[PDB]
């Protein structure tokens, strides 16, 4: 089974399933950051 | 979906591009629905093209919706997001913070009150560390211990400050087991790697490829009414990816239903934060509130007043049992 790696920069979203409003959005560039 | 959602969307996506112009190697974090929610709010008391910069610049047209039912379609919103799903913990306030002596209007009161479910309090600038105390404990009850001093400096002269927060706190409907937690290089840019927390997880996820967006998108189904999508741009398509993000591309995937086997790596995270929003709105295109012909005639008749500082915070933590998230703005009015 295929390795599916978040080990570098990524963007992500949080969605609400009902509304389907964004309530959060960030980007992950070093993790070691904060 | 709220009628509103796609414009929160569009907000979400214009914003960010802002924010990651403005720093391009950092780590970004937001709640774009909470700033969209202050915003929308404060419009009610503006006029003129004070106004109406703040609705395009939330992404809104109003040939496409009418005002009415903008505002009406954040009620519904703020509504539905305090109803979530036993297994998910989901709570959104807006508390307006009122300085001593000022006449406010009042179907602007009435008007926040109806529609963003907003608390009307009382405060004396003038006694500084009071009202710091009372806005940063406001925010701290609504996000749980989660952000705290808000609010370092809070200027003598502020007329009101318009305070609104998110918190959320949800479960991984199929959680990371700890002791699969090992540590792994983690690739920043070409000559920096850093070893990190990854969690990792053998099971069916939903993983979609969209070219449009040479990435690879991740679903992350929560207990209850929440989901997480990560992005995973292809080798150098980062700002491609940052660039090519709409409402349309999004809501086309949540409507594929494929899952896959797959082992998962996903980092535990801690990130932070903490902006000053007043730049990147002005480049949405949101100016004239923040200037001296800011129009807030709506909020009280007696003297002109306008917004100087824009302040937004969120936090968040994902490990292996999910994620915890809080978001909160803080915008001050003073005279203009």
């Amino acid at each position: 089974p295929p390795e599916v790696k978040f080990n570098k920069p990524f963007v992500f979203l949080m969605i609400e399933q009902n509304t389907k409003s964004p309530l959060f959005m960030g980007k992950v560039v070093n993790p070691t950051q904060k | 979906f709220n009628k509103i959602t796609p414009n929160l969307a569009e907000f979400a996506f214009s914003l960010y591009r802002q924010l990651a112009h403005q720093s391009n190697s950092t780590n970004i974090f937001f709640s774009p629905v909470s700033i969209a929610t202050a915003f929308a709010m404060l419009s009610l008391g503006t006029k003129a093209d004070t106004h109406d910069e703040i609705l395009e610049g939330l992404n809104f047209n109003l040939t496409e919706i009418p005002e009415a039912q903008i505002h009406e379609g954040f009620q519904e919103l703020l509504r539905t997001l305090n109803q979530p799903d036993s297994q998910l913990q989901l709570t959104t306030g807006n508390g307006l913070f009122l300085s001593e002596g000022l006449k406010l209007v009042d179907k602007f009161l009435e008007d926040v009150k109806k529609l963003y479910h907003s608390e009307a309090f009382t405060v004396n600038f003038g006694d500084t560390e009071e009202a710091k105390k009372q806005i940063n404990d406001y925010v701290e009850k609504g996000t749980q211990g989660k952000i705290v001093d808000l609010v370092k400096e809070l200027d003598r002269d502020t007329v009101f400050a318009l305070v609104n927060y998110i918190f959320f706190k949800g479960k991984w409907e199929r959680p990371f087991e700890v002791k699969d937690t090992e540590e792994e290089d983690f690739h920043v840019d070409q000559v920096t790697t850093v070893k990190v927390p990854m969690m990792k997880r053998l099971g069916m996820f939903n993983i979609q490829h969209a070219k449009k967006l040479s990435s690879w998108v991740l679903l992350m189904k929560y207990l209850g009414n929440a989901t997480a999508i990560f992005f995973l741009p292809d080798e150098g398509k980062l700002q491609h990816l940052e660039n090519e993000l709409t409402h349309d591309i999004i809501t086309k995937f949540l409507e594929n239903e494929d899952r896959r086997s797959a082992s998962l790596h996903l980092p535990k995270l801690s990130i932070t934060g903490t902006y000053d929003l007043k730049s990147v709105l002005g480049q949405l295109g949101i100016t004239k509130v923040f200037s001296n012909g800011a129009d807030l005639s709506g909020v009280t008749e007696e003297a002109p007043l306008k917004l100087s500082k824009a302040v937004h915070k969120a936090v968040l933590t994902i490990d292996e049992k999910g994620t915890e998230a809080a978001g909160a703005d803080d915008d001050e009015a003073i005279p203009r």
